[PDB]
């Protein structure tokens, strides 16, 4: 639902921060 | 997946490291 | 550089929204 | 890459769509 | 309105486009 | 809870991205 | 210009905050 | 407009309130 | 759902904008 | 604290200012 | 320019995620 | 302080953590 959509936005932000130069793949 | 693991309870940044390349 | 870092933050958020169910890779 | 392409001139949603899986 | 429509169900970017000027 | 309020925050960011220089009004009520 | 693009994103966030139930008009011209 | 007023120097929240409905 | 975690993310952004030059303290616990 | 006050209901800007330095 | 203002918004969101339940003090000057 | 350290150059996670309580 909307909660999970909003959560995913925050996940990608966190992954961006933690992964640094490694980068990341995201999939719901 | 990541949504089930990390939207149901808080994932630490260390746990999130698992999803990095 | 800080410029690019802050740009990337916004790029990943945009990719999140554009790619939806498909997901995406970030490299930078 | 995306930073190079996307990070001085604005990339459209269409252009960004190229980076999706 | 938009909140009723899009905070109850996820609106795609295309559907959101429907609320632009 | 404040999920609807926080949904709004995300909604306007998405509107910003989609509308581009079209701009938009946001009228939450 | 990317700097202006990123500025607008932050403007919309601040408008959402300060405007509350009124909402806002984002009209970048 | 907002971009001219507020992207070149920092606008306060009170200044930004001029763009509320 | 991670209600408070996502709430906090928004709270710090709001505090950032409201507080300005004062800065703020975020002490959730 | 702020989480109890402002994650339960929406805090006004004046309420949030209690947490400024 | 507003660069530092925009940077600060990202800084606090990063501090939020890094610090977790510990929280943090943001004192920009 | 933090603005000078972390907005002049990108701070690592470690450098950020220094600022936590
Ligand atoms: O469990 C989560 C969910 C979203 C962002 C985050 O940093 C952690
Ligand atoms: O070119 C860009 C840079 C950042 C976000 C975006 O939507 C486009
Ligand atoms: O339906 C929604 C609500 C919030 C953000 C978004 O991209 C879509
Ligand atoms: O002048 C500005 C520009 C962007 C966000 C903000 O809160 C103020
Ligand atoms: O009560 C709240 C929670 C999050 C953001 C905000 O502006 C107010
Ligand atoms: O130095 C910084 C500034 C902003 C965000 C971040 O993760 C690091
Ligand atoms: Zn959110
Ligand atoms: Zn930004």
């Amino acid at each position: 639902f909307v909660n999970q959509h909003l959560c995913g936005s925050h996940l990608v932000e966190a992954l961006y921060l933690v992964c640094g130069e490694r980068g990341f793949f995201y999939t719901p | 997946g990541i949504v089930e693991q990390c939207c149901t309870s808080i994932c630490s940044l260390y746990q999130l490291e698992n999803y990095c390349n």
